[PDB]
């Protein structure tokens, strides 16, 4: 039986058909992905070991991430409208005819 | 662990509804409610403590 | 509390304890591959065994490397912070 | 083979390990009730 | 410390531990015993348990069909 | 266990309905029957405090337990003679309960027959 | 698959300036530096009046002299009352139950 | 009022005349002198409010406002020294009589008997509002904070004036001690549905309502520390008093005009709360947090029961304290790291653990556990609006679950796990905001020991 | 290796499991023949006495694999219970778990009027469903040992991970709160 | 990036310890380990390169199918019960530095011997820049590899944060 | 120290000792202890406390409210007398609500007194609770937040019209 | 042996 | 941080990809933005729906916590993806058959619990029978009317 991926549940990497089948186009894209990591790795290490240095490394990434997120509507409140208008006349009409209960109810 | 299970919060649940005895005893339909409830957690969790490695798992 | 000689002595008791190394031949330098004649399944083996000795697992990236027991007592020796 | 050999070669069984302090308890209460049956019948 | 650890083998005990250990573990086959002895009828039943069929119809009150 | 048997898998007329029993007159089949007697007064049970589901046929025998269990404080093991007698009016008064059902069950039996009785006559 | 020679000689650099460093946080003798059954029952009893014998004054003084001074503090189940017994307040006796049937 | 005002205008000439290095003891020590002589406002009576003249007077509503305010301006002073500390002498003296400006139109605003002159003093707080966020904030966006801050509330309180006028002119009076007696029933009419909208809707935008409350999240991350505590804790209160007064001549007509409102608000506040869970700006996250409270002091207000009432003053009292408390805590993270972005700086109760049980304390009243005066005041509210409607115990539920959700996340989040490696200027607390902490949390606390000074004029 | 806190697990467990007359046996049969015979859910009174028999199995589970059989830690034995703190702490408790359901059950007053004539079958159920599940218990445990390989069945996943509900639930809940505010 | 070698050797050290969380008994699984290392060691010497991957992705898929649900994790490692327990008490080194001066004051001799350590920091540190720079092509660093110090008197560039870390049971 | 009364208790019936048991009572020796080592301490100390008191005896006074007119009396939108009779509804108000509690405070100490006999031995005391309540919310429920005696007399005539109709269709 | 243990400073 | 280094608009030309790609730090072949809609990505990557569980724990993190690299880009929803939240990782069992049995588990027992009311267990007995009229006064009746007779008998 196949394995099924689902938005909660990924495909594992062992069953991926393509991670066994790696041509020299894939392994050329790794290489530059690495290279990318490797750049940034020593960006990073130069000011992280720098002994002079007290204070944050600012990250750019992290910077556009908090800048790209810092940048349905009716429905529900007529829906809920409706779920209380209907409970209050219901029970408004009650009260008028005697016919709720509020023997003791003398706290609101 | 051992004082969460045994003398303090997981009781208080259960502790909770024999205060209201009172109450309980005369409602039928509270009854049912709390016996299918109580049923099915203990034969739920004691088939997961079945199979259970971790000690302290088979034992919460 | 774990020693630079201790941690040497249970890695060449547990290799001495495996039929396909001769306890004779065996040093802290021997490689596994070159002088005790091992494949890479048994290398893959010996690395399990030291992690059930010392009751941790090395990660498959590092463990692939250790081709000696020196190495392997290096390698103990840094992750447990034993300095002497 | 060192988990097979020295103090851990035998082992109990589930119902040695059940057991295990019955033998004086056993022989305490035979005290226990003959005691208890010659004071009654006193 | 006053016990020294062990490689390989099986641990050094203490004449404390396995004494008490003996001395609960017969306690409690004890205690079972008496109380089994004095007891009984608190796992096996306390009071007979009447069969049905065996009562009579003139004491059940029911009176006889051609009626 | 049997009874329910034949109630849910047999022919449930003849089986007695627990929620609705009796349904004969008590006195049918049972020329002069005697009415059972309490011994407790209803000041008694409330000034023992009794839980109002203990204060039924055998009140007497629990109020003689709890005084008794008072008294021998802390001797916490006596009145266990006391404690029998109210167990033990209790167990008669569960057989006198089955007998309740039985008697049910055969009136049932016994109209039942009647009537095929009379649908052949 | 081993370590290349360049990836073993740090490695052995990067150890030899860790054990170094591991042993620099060994403590010398003077550190730190610091600035200038009779016992058992002793010290069981300092508790017992420290801990019980105040404190339980305290909350009589307190329960007695104003709690209880005002209505419905301290409300008592009222105590049980069994056929025989003989009431202190009054002196009034308890009549005894019905005679039992036999049983 | 006199003896409040006065000496609070007297501040000013103390910090002008200060010399240079005092400015900051002075300011301090005497507005916190004023902050003591604040609690003889508590002469309080059953029947009658504290009525001192033709122009002020004070009730159990506006008495907790009232000590709240003046408790503040001695924290702001606090909090704001270090971040103005090398701005020039006199533009810290101007910073500091902006500080005591605002606290002279709030104590007025709050103890005013005619509804025009609480307008023009409800109005007269933006000035010095706007001029701390625009000119002492740190970002570019601050301009447009202010803007939105300033036209937001003129878009709602320009009709306000107008049916303040017309109310006058219709009943003679404004007095707030004559409208009780001359009020009379608002009857249904297209006419009086605008008045009840221009009578309400500027205090909304103040509270703020859900779907009028974009203001401010933008206002908070632009503010200065002194500018959100403000903020948070006394000016969206504005809005709130308003309407507990307001409220008075708009019967029977808020039977029925509430319903939208009190849609907006209940849903509302479970949508602010389910976006705390996701915000990456602590002072956004916070600023979100306020906008669920303050939908629950809405609701209250609008269903009108004796019960709602002393909820929502409470409610108005613990987040007023808690609120600010949360903005200083996250202002002692940004004035180390200089980021108010939640994931920067994580694991600090490794490196700073005393400031730890402060969050854990503020935290534990943002999420209202018993018995602090957070939870009874929601619990209050939460026990009338069942008896409005039983149904509104499933949102009041929910609410509770995601608030204890987002606050313990806060706190999970910048406190626990591991600490940012990077991150090497982690310095100790200081003794000035320890002391600021607990100057917030200590009078919130003890408000359980007694709280019915801060149930309000129902009580 | 471990005798004290051997005897305290034996203990422990046996009083669990209602072994007659220790504490756990003074509620719980009487809640079994309560239960037995109360006017119940029929479903409900089944599932309970499954469950425990379930009792005897899990706790049969954890004394054959920690106590019994060949050591499977690691080689350097640090075994030591020899702590008079360690010691006591499980001496008071261990005390508690033989007597205190006797000593508790003899000295409460009586609030209710409890079962005590039922058939047989009734009275003795937990104590049966008990010895079963013990029984049971054993032959499984030792099948271990035999040298075949079994694969995962279906009820094995299904109890091992908790009948899935935490990997659904704690996935898609979250996933559908944390979402929708986008 | 991973070899086919390394794949097979994953999968092999992977399926041994799913096989041991089967087993549980040393001698069953003895056996039974046996059993799986002839399974590999039959096609050992395959040299159709497209065989064994065929070989290797029926292998991953027998494993996916066979493992454990609960398999046994070292406390210590990634998903294990003791992972990460002790980083609460792991308290940066930088933090020495805002010690008051009478805490400073009780460790006299630990504080002296620290200081010497930030000296051979600071005089190290322009070297090793320097080096990196020298030995980093003009495109930058194509992998994450660092060197060894070269000369004498040199240190391996960029070790501050490897040697100074804190130990794995700080307190 | 308080108004029997307002807050009546029943006469209390003590049973006296009757032990059938050669065995100590363990109570009795802790309570013989408790009144020498607690009690009488404590009451030393609360002696002399009270002759402090005695040596500077002085007074305070409940506070007496002449009767104003209500706001039945009042003419329309006459401040000066609808204050008056605002804040005297509005002490009445405040009277009325610890009324409430006394009864409440009433019943609540019968059903803890009276132990498993209370459903039966407190029914005076329930009948009083229903009776209070329903006065009470007759006179003061569902006035809202904003209250007045105006709205509380509105309500009362409103309450007035609807007996009065159903008594002429009778 | 004793090592030192790396805290924050608690003087403050 | 320049404005050209902060997220732009969706990138409409191959020449402004190739410049999104960059100022990410991806190569343009990996860079893809959202879809153009009005939802407000703007250029910012889409990058894989992945939980931060999933990445290698053993590989040296700049942040080991979160396992991120300073410098690498995060996803829009990093803060639902951390290790505390939602998780993605492969399940030993498919994610539908997980929910068919547990629901099938529910539904059934359900269903059971529905049977067991409709066929109660009880014991063959008759109703406990209590003195005083089945105790009138005992349960709070009226004390000044007359309850209707409940008689006992002996069997
Ligand atoms: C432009 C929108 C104006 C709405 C119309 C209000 C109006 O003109 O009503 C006239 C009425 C005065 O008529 P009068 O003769 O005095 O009394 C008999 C009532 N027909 O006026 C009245 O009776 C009440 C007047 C109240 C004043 C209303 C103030 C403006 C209302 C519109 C704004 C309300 C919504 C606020 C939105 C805020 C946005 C953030
Ligand atoms: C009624 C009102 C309902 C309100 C529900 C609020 C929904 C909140 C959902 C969480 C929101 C996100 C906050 C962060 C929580 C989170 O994401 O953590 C996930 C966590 C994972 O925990 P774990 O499975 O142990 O794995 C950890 C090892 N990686 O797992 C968690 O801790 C979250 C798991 C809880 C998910 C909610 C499910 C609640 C159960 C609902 C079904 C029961 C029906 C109601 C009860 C019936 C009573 C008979
Ligand atoms: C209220 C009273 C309750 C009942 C009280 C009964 C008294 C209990 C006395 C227990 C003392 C027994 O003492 C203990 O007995 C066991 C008998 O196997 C001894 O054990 C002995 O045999 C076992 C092997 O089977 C091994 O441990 C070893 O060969 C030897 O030690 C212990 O070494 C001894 O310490
Ligand atoms: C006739 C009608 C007008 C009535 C005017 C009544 C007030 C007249 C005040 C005259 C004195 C002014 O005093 C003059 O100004 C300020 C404050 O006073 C002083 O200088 C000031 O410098 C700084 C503030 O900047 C502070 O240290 C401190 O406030 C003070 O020393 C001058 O050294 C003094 O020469
Ligand atoms: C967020 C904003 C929320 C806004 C909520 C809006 C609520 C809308 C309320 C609608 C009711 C308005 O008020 C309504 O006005 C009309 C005016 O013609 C009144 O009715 C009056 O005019 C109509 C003419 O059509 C006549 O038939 C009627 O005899 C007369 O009394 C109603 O008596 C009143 O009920
Ligand atoms: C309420 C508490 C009640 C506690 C009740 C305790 C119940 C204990 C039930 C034990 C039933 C007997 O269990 C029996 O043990 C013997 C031990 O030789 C075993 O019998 C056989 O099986 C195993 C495995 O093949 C062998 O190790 C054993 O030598 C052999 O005789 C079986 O495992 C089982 O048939
Ligand atoms: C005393 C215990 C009392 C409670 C006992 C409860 C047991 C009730 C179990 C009900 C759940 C059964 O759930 C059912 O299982 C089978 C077997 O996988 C599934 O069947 C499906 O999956 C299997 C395996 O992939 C395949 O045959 C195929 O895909 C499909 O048939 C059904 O889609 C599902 O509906
Ligand atoms: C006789 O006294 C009845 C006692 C009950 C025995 C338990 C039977 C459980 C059967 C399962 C019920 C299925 C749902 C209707």
């Amino acid at each position: 039986p196949k394995y099924e991926a689902s938005r909660l549940s990924s495909l594992p990497t062992t069953l991926d058909p393509a991670e066994y089948d790696i041509s020299s186009e894939t392994r050329k894209a790794q290489a530059e992905r690495l290279a990318i990591r490797s750049r940034l790795k020593r960006e990073y290490q130069l000011q992280y070991y720098d002994p002079s240095r007290r204070g944050v490394i600012e990250d750019p990434a992290l910077v556009r991430w908090t800048y790209a997120r810092s940048a349905f509507g009716i429905g529900p409140l007529v829906f809920w409208y409706y779920v209380f208008k209907t409970d209050r006349d219901r029970k408004e009409k009650l009260i008028q005819e005697g016919k709720l209960d509020r023997t003791f109810n003398i706290s609101y | 662990s051992a004082l969460l299970h045994s003398s303090t919060m997981v009781v208080a649940g259960i502790f909770l509804l024999i205060r209201f005895y009172p109450l309980t005893e005369n409602n039928k339909y509270i009854q049912s409610i709390t016996l299918c409830l109580g049923a099915i957690t203990t034969l739920f969790t004691a088939m997961c403590a079945l199979t259970q490695n971790d000690i302290k798992k088979i034992i919460a | 509390p774990l020693t630079l000689e201790g941690i040497k002595d249970r890695v060449l008791y547990v290799l001495k304890l495996y039929d396909k190394i001769d306890p004779e031949k065996l040093s802290v330098n021997s490689h596994f591959m070159k002088d005790l004649g091992l494949d890479s399944l048994d290398q893959v083996e010996i690395i399990m065994a030291m992690e059930d000795e010392f009751g941790f697992e090395i990660p498959d990236i590092d463990a692939e490397k250790l081709m000696c027991p020196q190495e392997i007592v290096d390698y103990i020796a840094d992750k447990k912070d034993v300095y002497e | 083979a060192w988990r097979y050999m020295g103090g851990f070669a035998n082992n109990v069984s589930f119902v040695g390990a059940l057991l295990k302090g019955f033998k004086w308890g056993f022989a305490a209460f035979v005290v226990a009730i003959g005691a208890e049956y010659y004071l009654e019948s006193q | 410390a006053h016990i020294e650890p062990r490689y390989r083998q099986f641990p050094q005990l203490t004449r404390s531990q396995v004494i008490q250990a003996e001395f609960f573990s017969a306690t409690m086959w004890f205690w079972i015993l008496w109380r089994f002895w004095h007891d009984s009828d608190a796992v096996l039943g306390h009071f007979p348990y009447p069969d049905p069929s065996q009562w009579t119809d003139e004491e059940l009150g029911i009176p006889p069909d051609d009626e | 266990g049997a009874h329910l048997a034949r109630r849910y898998l047999g022919d449930a007329s003849v089986e007695p309905d627990p929620l609705r029993m009796p349904t004969f007159p008590p006195d049918y089949g049972f020329p002069e029957r005697k009415e059972r007697e309490m011994v407790a007064t209803q000041q008694e049970m409330n000034d023992a405090q009794l839980v109002l589901q203990q204060r039924d046929y055998c009140a007497h025998y629990l109020i003689r337990f709890l005084k008794c269990k008072r008294d021998s404080f802390p001797n916490f093991l006596a009145c266990k003679h006391e404690r029998h007698d109210w167990d033990y009016c209790e167990h008669l008064d569960y057989v006198k309960r089955m007998k309740e059902f039985e008697r049910e069950r055969r009136l049932l039996q016994r109209k039942k027959r009647r009537e095929q009785r009379e649908a052949d006559m | 698959s081993g370590y290349t020679p360049e990836e073993k000689l740090r490695l052995q650099q990067l150890r030899e300036l860790r054990r170094r460093w591991l042993k620099d946080q060994e403590l010398s003798p003077r550190e730190p530096v610091l600035p200038p059954v009779i016992y058992k029952t002793y010290r069981h009893s300092i508790f017992a009046f420290t801990h019980v014998l105040i404190p339980v004054w305290i909350i009589h003084y307190y329960l007695k002299y104003h709690v209880t001074t005002k209505p419905y503090t301290i409300v008592e189940k009222k105590p049980r009352i069994f056929p025989g017994d003989t009431i202190l307040e009054t002196g009034e006796v308890i009549p005894p139950m019905k005679e039992f049937p036999d049983q | 009022m006199l003896k409040y005002i006065i000496p609070t205008i007297m501040l000013m000439p103390l910090t002008w005349l200060s010399k240079n290095n005092m400015i900051w003891v002075n300011s301090t020590a005497h507005s916190l002198l004023i902050s003591f002589t604040s609690l003889l406002l508590m002469n309080q009576f059953g029947d009658n409010s504290l009525n001192f003249s033709l122009l002020f007077f004070s009730d159990s509503l506006s008495t907790p406002l009232l000590i709240l305010t003046m408790w503040l301006l001695p924290l702001m002073l606090m909090a704001s020294q270090h971040h103005l500390s090398k701005e020039n002498l006199t533009r810290k003296k101007l910073f500091i009589t902006m500080l005591i400006s605002l606290q002279l139109f709030l104590i007025m605003t709050f103890t005013a008997m005619e509804l025009i002159l609480f307008y023009i003093l409800f109005e007269a707080t933006l000035v010095p509002t706007l001029i701390i966020i625009t000119r002492w904030g740190n970002q570019t966006e601050r301009l447009n904070a202010g803007l939105y801050f300033l036209f937001y509330t003129l878009a709602g309180s320009l009709p306000l004036l107008v049916a303040l006028i017309y109310i006058q002119n219709t009943v003679g009076s404004l007095n707030f001690l004559m409208l009780q007696y001359w009020v009379q029933p608002v009857h249904n009419s297209w006419s009086n549905v605008f008045m009840w909208l221009a009578c309400m809707m500027a205090f909304m935008v103040k509270m703020p309502l859900y779907g009028l409350h974009l203001w401010l999240p933008k206002a908070h991350v632009e503010a200065p520390i002194a500018g959100s505590m403000v903020l948070a804790a006394v000016l969206l209160k504005l809005g709130g008093y308003g309407m507990l007064r307001i409220t008075l001549i708009l019967n029977p007509m808020t039977d029925f005009m509430a319903y939208p409102f009190i849609m907006l608000s209940l849903w509302g506040m479970i949508m602010t709360s389910s976006i705390c869970l996701r915000q990456t700006d602590l002072k956004s996250l916070i600023a979100y947090s306020s906008v669920s409270h303050m939908a629950l002091v809405i609701v209250a207000i609008l269903i009108q029961t004796p019960w709602s009432y002393m909820g929502a003053t409470a409610l108005m009292i613990a987040h007023g304290l808690t609120s600010s408390m949360l903005f200083c805590l996250a202002n002692s993270n940004y004035e180390r790291i200089h980021s108010r972005t939640m994931i920067l700086a994580r694991g600090l109760q490794t490196l700073l653990p005393l400031m730890a049980t402060w969050w854990l304390l503020a935290s534990l009243t943002n999420l209202a556990l018993p018995p602090t005066i957070n939870l009874i005041g929601e619990l209050f509210v939460v026990m009338s609006t069942f008896s409005w409607s039983n149904i509104t115990i499933i949102l009041m539920g929910v609410n509770m679950v995601i608030t204890a959700l987002y606050s313990l996340y806060m706190l999970i989040m910048t406190q626990r796990g591991k600490y940012t490696y990077h991150i090497n200027n982690i310095s100790p607390s200081f003794t000035r905001e320890n002391a600021l902490m607990s100057l917030h949390i200590l009078p919130l606390l003890l408000l359980t020991l007694n709280p019915k000074i801060i149930l309000g004029p129902l009580y | 290796a471990m005798p004290f806190t051997t005897t305290a697990l034996i203990v422990g467990s046996l009083a669990l499991t209602g072994m007659p007359f220790l504490t756990g046996f003074y509620s719980k049969d009487l809640i079994i023949e309560a239960a037995n015979t109360s006017y119940t859910n029929a479903w409900a009174l089944l599932m309970t006495l499954i469950a425990t028999s379930f009792t005897a199995i899990y706790s049969t589970r954890i004394i054959f694999f920690a106590l019994l059989g060949q050591p499977r830690f690691p080689t350097l034995v640090n075994i030591n219970e020899n702590n008079p703190l360690l010691i006591n702490s499980i001496k008071r408790l261990l005390i508690g778990s033989l007597f205190a359901g006797y000593i508790i059950s003899n000295n409460i007053p009586p609030t209710t009027i409890p079962q005590m004539t039922m058939p047989y079958y009734l009275k003795t159920t937990a104590l049966i469903v008990t010895i079963l599940g013990f029984i049971l218990a054993l032959e499984i445990s030792n099948m271990t040992k035999n040298l075949k390989y079994h694969y995962p069945s279906n009820a094995f996943k299904f109890s091992t991970l908790l009948g899935y509900f935490p990997t659904i639930m704690h996935r898609l809940a979250p996933y559908m709160n944390l979402s929708m505010s986008q | 990036y991973l070899t086919h070698q390394q794949k097979v050797l994953r999968l092999y050290k992977r399926a041994l310890r799913h096989l041991e969380s089967w087993c549980i008994h040393r001698d069953k699984y003895r056996y039974f380990a046996c059993l799986l290392r002839a399974r590999f060691d039959e096609h050992k010497n395959e040299k159709d390169m497209v065989k064994a991957t065929q070989l290797l992705r029926e292998a991953e898929e027998e494993f996916w199918h066979g493992q454990h649900p609960q398999p046994y994790i070292f406390p210590e490692s990634p998903g294990g019960t003791s992972y990460e327990r002790y980083e609460c008490y792991k308290v940066p080194e930088w933090c020495l530095d805002d010690w008051h001066p009478s805490e400073k004051a009780m460790y006299p001799d630990y504080f002296a011997k620290r200081e010497q350590w930030k000296k051979l920091r600071r005089e190290s540190w322009e070297r090793e820049v320097k080096q990196l720079q020298e030995e980093t092509p003009v495109g930058g660093p194509r992998t994450e590899a660092l060197p060894p110090a070269r000369k004498q008197g040199d240190l391996p560039p960029l070790w501050w944060h490897i040697v100074t870390r804190p130990r794995e049971r700080p307190m | 120290s308080w108004d029997k009364d307002v807050y009546p208790e029943p006469p209390r019936r003590t049973p006296a000792p009757s032990p059938q048991t050669s065995l100590p009572n363990p109570i009795t020796y802790l309570t013989k202890a408790f009144d020498l080592l607690v009690d009488r301490p404590v009451t030393l100390v609360r002696e002399f406390i009270e002759r402090q008191h005695a040596k500077n005896k002085y007074y305070y006074y409940h506070r007496e409210f002449r009767r104003v007119p209500d706001i039945t009396e009042c003419q329309e939108k006459d401040v000066l007398c609808m204050f008056e009779a605002e804040m005297q509804w509005r002490r009445d108000y405040k009277v009325d609500q610890e009324i409430v509690n006394i009864i409440q405070e009433r019943l609540k100490a019968c059903q803890q007194r009276e132990g498993e006999s209370h459903r039966q031995n407190c029914a005076k005391e329930l009948e009083q609770f229903t009776q209070v309540v329903k006065a009470y919310q007759d006179r003061y429920h569902d006035l809202g937040a904003h209250y007045s005696a105006r709205k509380c007399l509105a309500k009362q005539k409103q309450r007035m019209l609807a007996e009065r109709k159903a008594a002429k269709e009778a | 042996k004793r090592l030192f243990i790396i805290k924050p400073s608690g003087f403050y | 941080i320049t404005k050209d280094m902060l997220p732009g608009p969706y990138p409409k030309t191959p020449e402004e990809r190739a410049a999104a790609a960059k100022k990410y730090n991806m190569r343009v072949e990996d860079y893809e933005p959202y879809p153009d809609d009005g939802t407000g990505y703007g250029d910012y990557p889409k990058l894989p729906d992945r939980s931060q569980q999933e990445r290698d724990p053993w590989y040296d993190w700049d942040h080991p916590d979160l396992r991120l690299n300073w410098g690498e880009p995060m996803h829009w929803d990093l803060d639902m993806y951390i290790r505390n939240r939602v998780d993605t990782s492969p399940t030993p069992v498919n994610w539908n058959l997980m929910c068919k049995h547990l629901f099938g588990f529910v539904a059934f027992m359900l269903f059971m619990f529905w049977v067991g009311e409709t066929y109660p267990a009880y014991q063959p007995v008759g109703p406990k029978q209590y003195p005083y009229n089945n105790l009138y006064l005992e349960r709070g009746g009226d004390p000044n009317k007359e309850p209707e007779p409940v008689v006992h008998y002996e069997i």
